[PDB]
């Protein structure tokens, strides 16, 4: 088995900058009879299947832009993007297709787009009527359109920070603005919810030394 | 125009069987070898099986050999994957690929990939979701909380697709052996609540479509 190793696992790059991603095979993928490297590069854009970019380690596929360049021989290979475009946001995988061997893929390099720092737009939502009707009570916080991905959310119930029953989910980078979004959900029973009055969610982000605070009272 | 259309993906109990199909068009299907490649939740790409142009030569990795069967029908322009003794580690997006090299001759890697069919191998039962509107208690953020469904996926649309470039779909998380996800829309203060905003949730797995109108409070 030829092990394909890709480095780095992910990298952030601004539009118009040069990008280099590495691939390493556990053994030579150079043929010697052909004198060709049986290495391919695929690009997988969000929500899509992979698309072939490079074959024979250096030759570009049909509709592949000139900015994409493959190099290396034997065990060490690289994929280079000369003028990074927002459209080039994808996971890039290397693949060995050596005749006598089982097909293998690298773990992929996630290329993320660097943008200006942006603060989140915070929104708080009390449990719905129909949810309370069923015995449950979920308080939701949306932290929308922020950059970078690192953010902290603390939930406060009547001034006390709560650390039981919260689930946080991040969106992938936007196709249009390169930002992230996150949804934080505090789940309590209808009884636990009715026992308290003030519900607060505080967001801390690189953009401000001050938390963005959103709250509501059950009245 | 090369087109590879997979179908057959479903929720299967561990130890079960499932047959995947791939309808090919826009190329002489019978002159190419086809392959199946799966993508697991960790996003890793894993070669599953390959069959020569004619269906004479078959190749499998150790992970699948004995359990899976690749086949094709050159008269129907279809590729098949019969899966049996299914295990949870078989849960993935299954792609139908086309071997780049013409017939026997080597040197060209797989070039066209289809859109995939997802296969879930789990002892967990199909549960329809509960949809809860998220309304506040220049712009206004509205949402929908879609809780306690199995399996993935659900499809949330706002105003039946009329809304918007301003939608966020938050990836589902497994909570108590069931999935929970959320969606948000941002509309101008002038449009809501003056004009009707509804989220439509469909879970094809449970044959469920649920439309929730978002209403103001106080």
């Amino acid at each position: 088995n030829i092990m394909m190793t890709q480095s780095p696992s992910s990298l952030a790059v601004s539009a118009g900058e040069k990008v280099t991603m590495n691939c390493k095979s556990s053994q030579s993928v150079l043929y010697s009879s052909n004198q060709k490297n049986y290495l391919a590069w695929y690009q997988q854009k969000p929500g899509q299947s992979p698309k072939l970019l490079i074959y024979w380690a250096s030759t570009r596929e049909s509709g592949v832009p000139d900015r994409f360049t493959g190099s290396g021989s034997g065990t060490d290979f690289t994929l280079t993007i000369s003028s990074v475009q927002t459209e080039d946001l994808a996971v890039y995988y290397c693949h060995q297709y050596l005749s006598s061997y089982m097909y293998t893929f690298g773990g992929g390099t996630k290329l993320e787009i660097k943008r200006a720092d942006a603060a989140p737009t915070v929104s708080i939502f009390p449990p719905s009527s129909e949810q309370l009707t069923s015995g449950g009570a979920s308080v939701v916080c949306f932290l929308n359109n922020f950059y970078p991905k690192d953010i902290n959310v603390k939930w406060k119930i009547d001034g006390s920070e709560r650390q039981n029953g919260v689930l946080n989910s991040w969106t992938d980078q936007d196709s249009k603005d390169s930002t992230y979004s996150m949804s934080s959900t505090l789940t309590l029973t209808k009884d636990e919810y009715e026992r308290h009055n003030s519900y607060t969610c505080e967001a801390t982000h690189k953009t401000s030394t001050s938390p963005i605070v959103k709250s509501f009272n059950r009245n | 125009e090369v087109q590879l259309v997979e179908s057959g993906g479903d929720l299967v109990k561990p130890g079960g069987s499932l047959k995947l199909s791939c309808a090919a068009s826009g190329f002489t299907f019978s002159s190419y070898g086809m392959s199946w490649v799966r993508q697991t939740p960790d996003k890793r790409l894993e070669w599953v099986a390959t069959i020569s142009s004619g269906g004479n030569y078959i190749y499998y990795p150790d992970t699948v050999k004995g359990r899976f069967t690749i086949s094709r029908d050159n008269a129907k322009n279809t590729l098949y994957l019969q899966m049996s003794s299914l295990k949870s580690e078989d849960t993935a997006m299954y792609y139908c690929t086309r071997e780049g090299a013409y017939s026997g001759s080597s040197s060209y890697p797989m070039d066209y990939w289809g859109q995939g069919t997802s296969v879930t191998v789990s002892s967990a039962k199909t549960t329809p979701p509960s949809v809860y509107p998220l309304a506040p208690g220049s712009s206004v953020t509205l949402g929908c909380l879609v809780k306690g469904y199995f399996p993935e996926s659900v499809t949330v649309t706002w105003n039946s697709g009329s809304l918007s470039s301003s939608v966020h779909t938050f990836p589902a998380l497994l909570q108590s052996g069931l999935y929970t996800m959320s969606s948000s829309v941002t509309v101008p203060s002038s449009t809501w609540p003056s004009q009707t905003v509804t989220c439509s949730v469909a879970h094809p797995a449970s044959s469920t479509t649920v439309d929730k109108k978002l209403e103001p409070s106080g």
